[PDB]
């Protein structure tokens, strides 16, 4: 089996840097990449970008290009999601889901993750 | 044999790599 | 990048009868004869279920009532049998071109 347990639950404060965790049990990773969307407050999501464990290769949203980086842990098959400079209007739930089944979208998706700005 | 999804669109594909 | 204006975002369809979620894109997201046209149901408080990928393939683990027909651009949801399950919103990723985004949305509320 299969699944994709995230962290990232936390109180960040304006100009603060999380550092979120999407682990992935019974994962390959090298071969199934890993996409975060942003979806803040209750509206649509907002693909931020992706990465790839075997080549280490991301594509980071042009808005968010650098803002997150994402730091590779295939010792723990457990990707880092380090967002700096969180501003208040940032609060979202984050969803590391990738394209497990089929090769167009993401089947299994992260098991819900939200980060609250205290300002 | 080995084959990765990759990141790069159209979609995530998969491509048989040695 | 691609803009995905979907149609009117919030409607109310009765038990039974069929729902129309078109997915208007700004730019081509079709390939070489495979679309990229993703929709997912992000029922409340649950993660986007990947119901329909490659813009008409259905996804193995739904039923068979999650039509999708749409080329180039206009796309539509078809739920023909609309029932209670189908509480959740709907959106449209396009997955051709880069940047990847996602539409507008549609919360289907289901009226018994």
């Amino acid at each position: 089996q299969v699944q994709l347990q995230q962290s990232g639950a936390e109180l960040v404060k304006p100009g603060a840097s999380v550092k979120m965790s999407c682990k992935a049990s019974g994962y390959t990773f090298t071969t199934y990449p890993i996409e975060w969307m942003k979806q803040n407050h209750g509206k649509s999501l907002e693909w931020i970008g992706n990465f790839h464990p075997y080549s280490d290769d991301t594509n980071y949203n042009e808005k968010f290009k650098g803002k997150a980086k994402l730091t590779v842990e295939k010792s723990s098959s457990t990707v880092y999601l380090e967002f700096s400079r969180l501003t208040s209007d940032d609060s979202a739930v984050y969803y590391c889901a990738i394209h497990y089944g089929s090769a167009y979208a993401m089947d299994y998706w992260g098991q819900g993750t939200s980060v609250t700005v205290s300002s | 044999r080995k084959s990765i999804r990759i990141q790069r669109g159209p979609g995530r594909a998969f491509v048989t790599i040695g | 990048d691609i803009v995905l204006t979907q149609s009117p975002a919030s409607l109310a369809v009765s038990l039974g009868q069929r729902a129309t979620i078109s997915c208007k894109a700004s730019q081509s997201v079709d390939y070489d004869g495979d679309s990229y046209m993703n929709w997912y149901q992000q029922k409340p408080g649950q993660p986007p279920k990947l119901l329909i990928y490659a813009a008409s393939n259905l996804e193995s683990g739904i039923p068979a009532r999650f039509s999708g027909s749409g080329s180039r651009t206009d796309f539509t949801l078809n739920i023909h049998p609309v029932e209670e399950e189908d509480a959740a919103t709907y959106y449209c990723q396009q997955s051709n071109e880069d940047p990847f985004t996602f539409g507008s949305g549609t919360k289907l509320e289901i009226k018994r």
